Order: structure tokens, then C-alpha cells, then sequence
RNA sequence: CGCGGUAAUUCCAGCUCCAAUAGCGUAAUUUAAGUUGUUGCAGUUAAAAAGCUCGUAGUUGGACCUUGGGCCGCGACCCCGUUACUUUGAAGAAAUUAGAGUGCUCAAAGCAAGCCAUCGCUCUGGAUACAUUAGCAUGGGAUAACAUCAUAGGAUUCCGGUCCUAGGGAUCGGAGUAAUGAUUAAUAGGGACAGUCGGGGGCAUUCGUAUUUCAUAGUCAGAGGUGAAAUUCUUGGAUUUAUGAAAGACGAACAACUGCGAAAGCAUUUGCCAAGGAUGUUUUCAUUAAUCAAGAACGAAAGUUGGGGGCUCGAAGACGAUCAGAUACCGUCCUAGUCUCAACCAUAAACGAUGCCGACCAGGGAUCGGCGGAUGUUGCUUAGGACUCCGCCGGCACCUUAUGAGAAAUCAAAGUCUUUGGGUUCCGGGGGGAGUAUGGUCGCAAGGCUGAAACUUAAAGGAAUUGACGGAAGUGGUGGAGCGAUUUGUCCUUUGUACACACCG
RNA sequence: UAGGAUAGGGGCCUACCAUGGUGGUGACGGGUGACGGAGAAUUAGGGUUCGAUUCCGGAGAGGGAGCCUGAGAAACGGCUAC
């Protein structure tokens, strides 16, 4: 059983304590690993297009997800950025201003592809999504 | 060991009254006890109960009148002021309707509803419905 | 049998003697003191039921009664009331 | 899923049983565990019976038994169906051969 | 519950419900009181004299009797032990244990057995010093 | 979760429809989460009870002491120990919050305002509640904690002594007084005693056949081993037979749904030593107790260091087979080891995969230990033993049943749980990475204890059902059972399954 | 203990003396993407998370340090130095 004694608040207290590092979520928030990540601790960041890249998606489906390969301004960590939104890998070209933001799934994984929890969102100042509907137009 | 009489009382009460059996003897007896039996005999819950003297803990035999649902103690006895009462109620009773909550009060041990009569507040010992 | 055949305040006396001494209704003990009487000498010298001792006659004569695990055995040829 | 109640052995109340070795494939079985049957047979098959009773100097002479308390593991003991697989229900039956 | 095994007995005397002498004793308090005292006075300790007052005279129980038990009596009178009776018996265990170690020593089962039985005397002492019926600087070795 | 391989309800579009709407989409935290659980989760098999016991702190601790009664009248009446807790009061800034009033046109607000119109008035309003904990004060004393708790050596009158001071005060004694002052003995615990009981432990001692070796004697061509062989032994007598001796292990049968032990474990005799449970008790103490961080004791097997021993068996090794291969399974010889002493090691599916203490709640028949009662027969030495029968306590268990619980299997506890609280320790939080890295500590070592993260993944896992498979054995209805898939009916079946594209797995 | 210093208590400092003081009721140390509170978000109840920011308190004026004036500053829209 657990403890009840009404001088036990002590005992409770520190059990409650060591058990909540047993939790996941708890023990991902509050162990500081999140600074670590390429982003630390942001929604967004901006990066440079390094490469453009086609990494095959996972095995029941067969397509190649067309990512990019972005080294980040803020701390100059590489990473794979997904890109969504049919023929936008046209609107992608190397050493070319990116807004990357997260793949929805908080640092995991999204989907069949493998390996990318981040995806492009503004190329050039210009939102991907402007580009997709032809609202707006990429710099020269 | 035996920590608390009081739990073994409502607890064997409780598992004759759900057998079906009409008589429970109570070992050991004590005060608390005979004065939880008397706020249960005072609303109607139980019938007659005997203190039997044995030079010892007494014993004590309760008629069952087939009208308790369920009695238990709250154990640690935590402190309830009067406002308190009515969040412990609802923790505890079926309803706002029917219902005893027991606290033991320097005013003596009595039920929720009679606390709240003189606005005397104290520890909980137990319930019953 | 069914408890709701019996009156727990009033145990029906037969099967009282039967229970452990502990588990009747007020606890009493089942030994008992007797008033032993010898062969030819008077010597009455209560002795106690259950004795861890060997009872010896007043005059020094033999043992009376030997401990056992419950009930002392009185010896050879003598009698007993209780008291 | 626990297939027995015992386990497959006869083990209350005690800790470490002494094994025995089983007679056909001389395999560590604990003593309650392991298959225990006491074979009663003749030195001599009930076919020679009659000849060897004819080959006795001795006319009243009951031919000599053979005592035996054969040990077997359960592998040699399925395998030699001394016990067979059962169902669910006939398991928890414990009575000799009726 | 056993302090120290799994045993789980409820062998035990039962006193009778009636506190008061039985008709039968006659003994006066005076005679019983000084029969103590005589017991006490080879070295019978309270449960052998009561005992041998319940086997071997007219006597049940004491605290019937006179109105006191046979400790009570003892000290008032002079004669109680130094060191309480049950601690005395547990400390002759420990010493009688402790010389059977000193000639056997592969006996692991009489070290575990001692350890149990100074458990339950340095549990006895403890309360024997909070009780104050032991010097405050008592000490078993 | 899935969609897309030519008929795409899912992509790219058109049309249409849907939700919200001047808004809506996308990328830490709350809820959902009883998935952190104090209320309120789990730990037999899903993740999870330490191998076992002792033990300090901590947490938790049996019952008992001024009650009745009537009267007046819900108050009252009558017959110089603390604390928690509770009650009331004072405080606890404003803003924020809750909330009274008030038609900023409503509203979010604001703290304004309103009045037939007024040289003014309504003293206009600008409330109130809440505010942990700690502090202060008031009443209460049931519950509970701590401190005491038979030199009470209690106190009170009279008679004294000494000192100080306008008779009084302080201090130390004698003699008088009172119901002289102690709860009971827990189906709590410890201790004592008694007759027992046990394969509990230590030491010494005895015995037993088997096995190996040796000695003697007989005999002569095989013996050994396997499915079959081969390695191997053998005319210098193998194997076999008889006798005798030595050595080292091992304690069959009896032997159990039996016993003892904290667990590990414990089975030849006798003797000694200390220990233990249960029973019995009108013996004793009187709460001394339960569980436990710290800290200890023991802890199978294997393993390590050294001595002895070394029968048998036997990791490694060698060889012989089998084999497609065979570093294995089978066979032969065997090293370390297996045995013992001293010192370590501290791990097991150390399992009941179920921590310990306590209460309650079905029935039944066996069995072991003790005790009580009743028996009528003993190759018996009146008792007593041995049987028989009836009870009580304690123990290992078993059978039936659900009125219970459970995901079920199943469990008489794994029950008395959303009608949720007896006490306490440890311990789990999807699956891997991982009992891994690193640090620390212990160990001669082997390793033990403590113990991550990054990263990865949508399941893994449990119980049960149907089918299929096995180099396993020999179709509705209605009703009934099951939470249910199902099942009964229908009497290939039973069984195992990690398969279900179903073993071509 | 005695001083000195300060507006004043105080190992605040000095001289002498003693050996103390804290700690599993966690001292000491480390981390904080830690100023504290009033409060904020979400909340059946219990709770979880946040609280740089307008009110209160504290602290700083590139980093340290030291001062003058003044009732009040170790001031920085004052000075002195590194
Ligand atoms: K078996
Ligand atoms: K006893
Ligand atoms: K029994
Ligand atoms: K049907
Ligand atoms: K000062
Ligand atoms: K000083
Ligand atoms: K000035
Ligand atoms: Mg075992
Ligand atoms: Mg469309
Ligand atoms: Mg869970
Ligand atoms: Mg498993
Ligand atoms: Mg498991
Ligand atoms: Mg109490
Ligand atoms: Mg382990
Ligand atoms: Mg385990
Ligand atoms: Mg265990
Ligand atoms: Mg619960
Ligand atoms: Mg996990
Ligand atoms: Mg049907
Ligand atoms: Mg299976
Ligand atoms: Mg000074
Ligand atoms: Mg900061
Ligand atoms: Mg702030
Ligand atoms: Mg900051
Ligand atoms: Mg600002
Ligand atoms: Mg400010
Ligand atoms: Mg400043
Ligand atoms: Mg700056
Ligand atoms: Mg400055
Ligand atoms: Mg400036
Ligand atoms: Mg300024
Ligand atoms: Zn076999």
C-alpha cells in the first residue's frame, strides 16, 4: 500500500518528487536537453539553404519527399527541412533565406519520411503558401 | 496489529449488514465506538446494541435492521473546519439528501448536520448511509 | 450452525463449553482446583488441574501428581473432587 | 498463462526437493515433480511361466517377483506414454487408473 | 504475531471474570505476604513463586488475594531483582548462545538465533530505561 | 490510421457541399491525464514485491478515567503541564478575482450618477465577500501528540527554630489529618514453567550397498558402446564369477498434494551442545508493539586464492561418429571442477513470478503437531501406548461454490474498491537504446550495487476465441453460458502455437 | 572579555580566550533559459504550469572599485582610477 499517515506529508512529498521523473513528458521538460536542439527552444528559425535534396519515404509508400538541407543562423546546426506543397521545390535554391518551423510532432518524426521534423514555411521573405496559390512572387 | 477499532467496528458491521446477518459483535469496544453506534441508532440505521463487560475491551452486539448501505471511517482523522463540511460531503455522501458525515468536535462526536447546528468543527471519524 | 439461528447475547450453553476459552462471550478458564484425596492418609492439599509440578505428599510420601502438556495425572489409587 | 495450480510438481511448504535421475535418459528431475511409477512384474514372462514351473526341482516353489520403482522426467514419460496429454478438465483429475 | 518468527499461537491463560478470592482460600493476606517474601528469599523470581503458590498451596492468582501483584509486593517489601526478570532471562540466553558460538562456530544458525535474541534485548532495555527501571547508563555486552 | 500502380470518395483541378466567420490556418503550457493518482492509479501472468531476516531514524500504534439525572429556563441551576485541532475576533495594501448599485445607446467598461429643469437638491453613491501558511487574542477539550505518572512519600492544623522587617513576611523542623496515593490484564507483545514435536543447526560417532583400485583364485575370445557404428580395452587374460582389503564420494527403497527452517536449505545411527514453533497454563511484566531509510547477519549453483582429497561424473580439450556443413546433439578418454578446510564472491524462473502486520467475510472433508472429551479391542506392557469417534488451537495444503473480485486465466483471497481512506516498506509509468555509457562504491578477479542520455519507434505486451498448422496424442430460431469474440445445440476429438498472406508461415 | 568603528545592535573589525556552529527534518555544493510578491492561464473538487513588464519590495546604470557634496547617494543624464 502507500503511505497515509497524517504525519507523512514528508514521505509523500519525496516519493511524488522521484516518481514524476519516471514520466516522459515531465522528465523532457525539466532535464533541459530542449536547449540542446537545433532550434533551442524556439517556434521558429531562419537558415540557409545548403543543398536541395530527395530522401525516399518509409516502405509501404514509395515516393521521394523532395526535403531541404538548411544550416540554421542562430547557432549553425544543419538540418533537413521538408517541403511541402507540390513543385515548391522550384521556389527552393542554394544560399537562399528560409523560415523553417517544426513538422507539427514536437521534434518527432511526421509521417512516411523519415528523419525530418522540420519543414520550410517562407523562402526569400515570401510564405510558401503565397508562392503555392500565386498570391505572391519570389525576389530576384 | 490492531491500529484502529474503530475501522474493524464499521467494517465488520458493514460486511454482516451485506451478508444479510441480523446480529455483528463488535471486539474491541470502546467509547468512540459506542458513540458512533449512537449517532447510527439515532438516525435509524441500527437497531439495539449491547455492551457486553468482559473485566477487558468489551464486546458489543449491534442488531441489523437491513437499512445500512455502507459505514466507514476516513482514517488519517482529518481536520474538517464547519466550511469544509460541505466539501467533505460531497467527497462522501450519495447525496445532499441522505448521508451522515461522523466528526469527533470538542462539542462531542456527532454528525455533519448537527456540527453545522452549532458551528462547531473537529476531525473526522467516519460515515455512514 | 447460522448465526440467524442464535441469539449471539445468549449463546446456547451446550456449545460454549466447546469453544476456545478466548473465543466465548466473556473468557473463562477450564481448569480447575481439586481437593485430592489419598489412599489412606488425610492430606486433602489442593492442587491445581493443570500442574507443572510434581505434587508431593505432605509426610514426604510418594508423588501425587505428575505435570504433563495439559491436565496433571494424579497418581496411582487416588481420587479427586472439584471445588 | 499458468497451465497447473501446483506447477507441475508436489512442492508446499518447503523449499529445495532432491532430484532424482530419470531411468531412460538419466535427466536431473525433482523427486515430486518427476513421474514415479512401481512396477510389480515376474522374472519370468507369463509365457515361460509354464515351462519353468515344469523345470523345477522343487514342486511347491512360487516363482520370484520383480520390485521396482521406475523414476521418468516428463519428456520420457510422454514419450513412452506412461502419461498422455489431456484436456483442460480431465487435467485437474488426480485419481489412479479407475 | 511472533516478534521474531512467523508463528502465529494464542496459547495463553485466562483469568476468571470473577476478581475476588474463591470461598475455598482461606489463606490469610499476612501468610500469602510473607510466603512471597520466603520464595523471593532463595531467589524465585515473581513467576516462579507464582508458580509454586498456584501448585503447591491453596493460592489461584495473588492480585486476587491480597490486591497486589507479586512484583508490587516484592518491592515493597525489599527483595525485587536488580535487573527486571525477563531481561535477566534474555541475557542468560545471550550468554548461554555466546559460549555455544565460542566452541562451535560453523553454527550460523545459533548467530542468526543471537542476533534475534540481542534484538530482543536491547527492544527490552530500551524500555526498561524509559520506564526508569534500569540505571540511565545500563549497558549489555 | 492511411491514400496514390489507369473507376483515386484522400494527390492536382473544376463544380458542389461543410465548419467558423471579420476572421481563420500553421509552428511552449493547461485540459484531456484516475497516463504521477492527497482526493485518486498500479506491482500473480500486461511495467513493476528487495533472495531472506534483523535493525536506527521516520511513519503508525489496543482498551480504560464526570457521568447521568431533574429543576428553573435554548442558557443556567441543582443532585503556578504544554501542543496539535476547532470556534470567534483583530489583521492579511491597492489593483486583479467574486460580488451590491448604476441603461457608458448595448457590451467589453467605468465609478459613476439621479431628480419636471432645480441659481439647487438626493448627508447622492463610491458596498460587501475572499485572502493558504506563520504570528496575536477568545471560547471548547471530543480526538490526538509530547511530558510525567508509589521516596505521591501527598497535603492540612497545632507546636516550634532561624532570619528580615512595622504584629507581618521568608526559611528550616516536631506533632497531629484523609477512602493516605498505583486502571485492567488485549483471541497485542515479551518472559517463565510443563509434557511434547521436528529430514532446524553445530560437533563427534556408527552403519549401508554401490563404484574405482589392488591382491588371490576360475575361465577363455571377445568385451564395451549405438538407431547403426566407430574411438577404446583384450591370449602379457579383456568382459564375467567368487573372496578380501583400501579409497573417495553418495545416504535408494520408506518418501507423501508430509515435516522442520528467515530464506538459501535440510533424509544412515547414536551421543553431546545450544536454539525453535505449536499446544497447555487461574505463572509473570504491563504496551514494552507494527513496518522500516541508515546499518547489519545469512544467502543454491557456478566462480576466485591457497592446503588436502580426488571414487564418480564432468565445462574446456583431444578423438570417433552423424552431417551438405556439425566448432553440436550421439560415443570414448578426460583438464578445471564436482568433496573438504581457510578466505572471498552475493548472484538465480533466489517463484506462490503474490512484502510484512491486523480485522472481517462461504461450506466441506483429509492431513501434521499439541490439548480436552468419549470409546471398546489390543502378541501390549490400571494409567499410558496402538487403533476408533467427537471437539479446540496452530500449520502445509486440497475440494466445491459465488453472494464477491477480475481483462480474463483464475483467486476463498487476488474478496470486503468511483458506496474509492486499518498500518507500513519497497517498487512501475508505451516499446527499444539499456541494466548500456559515465561517475561513484564493493570485490584479488570474475563481477556486484547505483545508474543515464542522445537517438529510434507505433505499437510492444497480457488474457481469452475461432481457424490453420505440428517431424503431438488418440446452418438459423428460441432457450442456456460468456463483458465479448464466441459457444451449446452439432455430444473428427484432445492438445501446443510467438502462424492468421495461416508452416510454402 | 575588553576595545575600535558606526547613526546605532552585532566577529562589523582588532587583541586575548575557549572549541565551538550546520547537517538525511538534506547542511555544504551544483543547476535554474531563477529578481520576490500582489498576481496570470487552465481549473467539478483537488491540482498543474507561468509570474521580464505599469502596484509593493529589491537590485543595477559597460565591468569592478573608491569617494565628494549633501538631511538623505557608495549617485553614475556627479566625480576619481583600472
Ligand atoms: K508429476
Ligand atoms: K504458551
Ligand atoms: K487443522
Ligand atoms: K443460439
Ligand atoms: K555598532
Ligand atoms: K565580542
Ligand atoms: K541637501
Ligand atoms: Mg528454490
Ligand atoms: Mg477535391
Ligand atoms: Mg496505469
Ligand atoms: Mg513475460
Ligand atoms: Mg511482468
Ligand atoms: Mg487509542
Ligand atoms: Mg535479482
Ligand atoms: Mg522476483
Ligand atoms: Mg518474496
Ligand atoms: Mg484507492
Ligand atoms: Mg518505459
Ligand atoms: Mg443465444
Ligand atoms: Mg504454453
Ligand atoms: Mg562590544
Ligand atoms: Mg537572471
Ligand atoms: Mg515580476
Ligand atoms: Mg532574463
Ligand atoms: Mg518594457
Ligand atoms: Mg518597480
Ligand atoms: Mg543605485
Ligand atoms: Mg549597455
Ligand atoms: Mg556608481
Ligand atoms: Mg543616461
Ligand atoms: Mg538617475
Ligand atoms: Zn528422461
Amino acid at each position: 500500500g502507500k503511505t497515509r499517515g497524517m504525519g507523512a506529508g514528508r514521505k509523500l512529498k519525496t516519493h511524488r518528487r522521484n516518481q514524476r521523473w519516471a514520466d516522459k513528458a515531465y522528465k523532457k521538460s525539466h532535464l533541459g536537453n530542449e536547449w540542446k536542439k537545433p532550434f533551442a527552444g524556439s517556434s521558429h528559425a531562419k537558415g540557409i539553404v545548403l543543398e536541395k535534396i530527395g530522401i525516399e519515404a518509409k516502405q509501404p509508400n514509395s515516393a521521394i519527399r523532395k526535403c531541404a538541407r538548411v544550416q540554421l543562423v542562430k547557432n549553425g546546426k544543419k538540418i533537413a527541412a521538408f517541403v511541402p506543397n507540390d513543385g515548391c521545390l522550384n521556389f527552393i535554391e542554394e544560399n537562399d533565406e528560409v523560415l523553417i518551423a517544426g513538422f507539427g510532432r514536437k521534434g518527432h518524426a511526421v509521417g512516411d519520411i523519415p528523419g525530418v521534423r522540420f519543414k520550410v514555411v517562407k523562402v526569400s521573405g515570401v510564405s510558401l503558401l503565397a508562392l503555392f496559390k500565386e498570391k505572391k512572387e519570389k525576389p530576384r | 496489529v490492531r491500529v484502529s477499532v474503530l475501522n474493524d467496528a464499521l467494517k465488520s458491521m458493514y460486511n454482516a449488514e451485506k451478508r444479510g446477518k441480523r446480529q455483528v459483535m463488535i471486539r474491541p469496544s470502546s467509547k468512540v465506538i459506542i458513540k458512533f453506534l449512537i449517532v447510527m441508532q439515532k438516525h435509524g440505521y441500527i437497531g439495539e446494541f449491547e455492551y457486553v463487560d468482559d473485566h477487558r475491551s468489551g464486546k458489543i452486539v449491534v442488531e441489523l435492521n437491513g437499512r445500512l448501505n455502507k459505514c466507514g471511517v476516513i482514517s488519517p482523522r482529518f481536520d474538517v473546519g464547519v466550511k469544509e463540511i460541505e466539501g467533505w460531503t460531497a467527497r462522501l455522501l450519495p447525496s445532499r439528501q441522505f448521508g451522515y458525515i461522523v466528526l469527533t468536535t470538542s462539542a462531542g462526536i456527532m454528525d455533519h448536520e448537527e456540527a453545522r447546528r452549532k458551528n462547531v468543527g473537529g476531525k473526522v471519524l467516519g460515515f455512514f448511509y | 450452525v447460522l448465526q440467524n439461528d442464535i441469539d449471539l447475547l445468549n449463546p446456547p450453553a451446550e456449545l460454549e463449553k466447546l469453544k476456545h476459552k478466548k473465543k466465548r462471550l466473556v473468557q473463562s478458564p477450564n481448569s480447575f482446583f481439586m481437593d485430592v484425596k489419598c489412599q489412606g492418609c488425610f492430606n486433602i492439599t489442593t492442587v491445581f488441574s493443570h500442574s507443572q509440578t510434581v505434587v508431593v505428599c505432605p509426610g514426604c510420601q510418594t508423588v501425587l501428581c505428575q505435570p504433563t502438556g495439559g491436565k496433571a495425572r494424579l497418581t496411582e489409587g487416588c481420587s479427586f473432587r472439584r471445588k | 498463462t499458468f497451465k497447473r495450480r501446483n506447477g507441475g510438481r508436489n512442492k508446499h511448504g518447503r523449499g529445495h526437493v532432491k532430484y532424482i535421475r530419470c531411468s531412460n535418459c538419466a535427466k536431473c528431475c525433482p523427486k515430486d515433480k518427476a513421474i514415479k511409477r512401481f512396477l510389480v512384474r515376474n522374472i519370468v514372462e507369463q509365457a515361460a511361466v509354464r515351462d519353468v514351473q515344469e523345470a523345477c526341482v522343487h514342486d511347491g516353489y512360487v516363482l520370484p517377483k520383480l520390485y521396482a520403482k521406475v523414476h521418468h522426467c516428463v519428456s520420457c514419460a510422454i514419450h513412452a506414454h506412461i502419461v498422455r496429454v489431456r484436456s483442460r478438465e480431465n487435467r485437474r483429475n488426480r485419481e489412479p487408473p479407475q | 504475531g511472533r516478534m521474531h518468527s512467523r508463528g502465529k499461537g494464542i496459547s495463553s491463560s485466562a483469568l476468571p471474570y470473577k476478581r475476588t478470592p474463591p470461598s475455598w482460600v482461606k489463606t490469610a493476606v499476612a501468610d500469602v505476604d510473607e510466603l512471597i517474601t520466603k520464595a523471593a528469599k532463595k531467589g524465585q523470581m515473581p513467576s516462579q513463586i507464582g508458580v509454586l503458590l498456584r501448585d503447591q498451596h491453596g493460592i489461584p492468582l495473588v492480585k486476587s488475594v491480597t490486591g497486589s501483584k507479586i512484583l508490587r509486593i516484592l518491592k515493597a517489601h525489599g527483595l525485587a531483582p536488580e535487573i527486571p526478570e525477563d531481561l535477566y532471562f534474555l541475557i542468560k540466553k545471550a550468554v548461554a548462545i555466546r559460549k555455544h558460538l565460542e566452541r562451535n562456530r560453523k553454527d550460523k544458525d545459533s548467530k542468526f538465533r543471537l542476533i534475534l535474541v540481542e534484538s530482543r534485548i536491547h527492544r527490552l532495555a530500551r524500555y526498561y530505561k524509559r520506564t526508569k527501571k534500569l540505571p540511565p547508563t545500563w549497558k549489555y555486552e
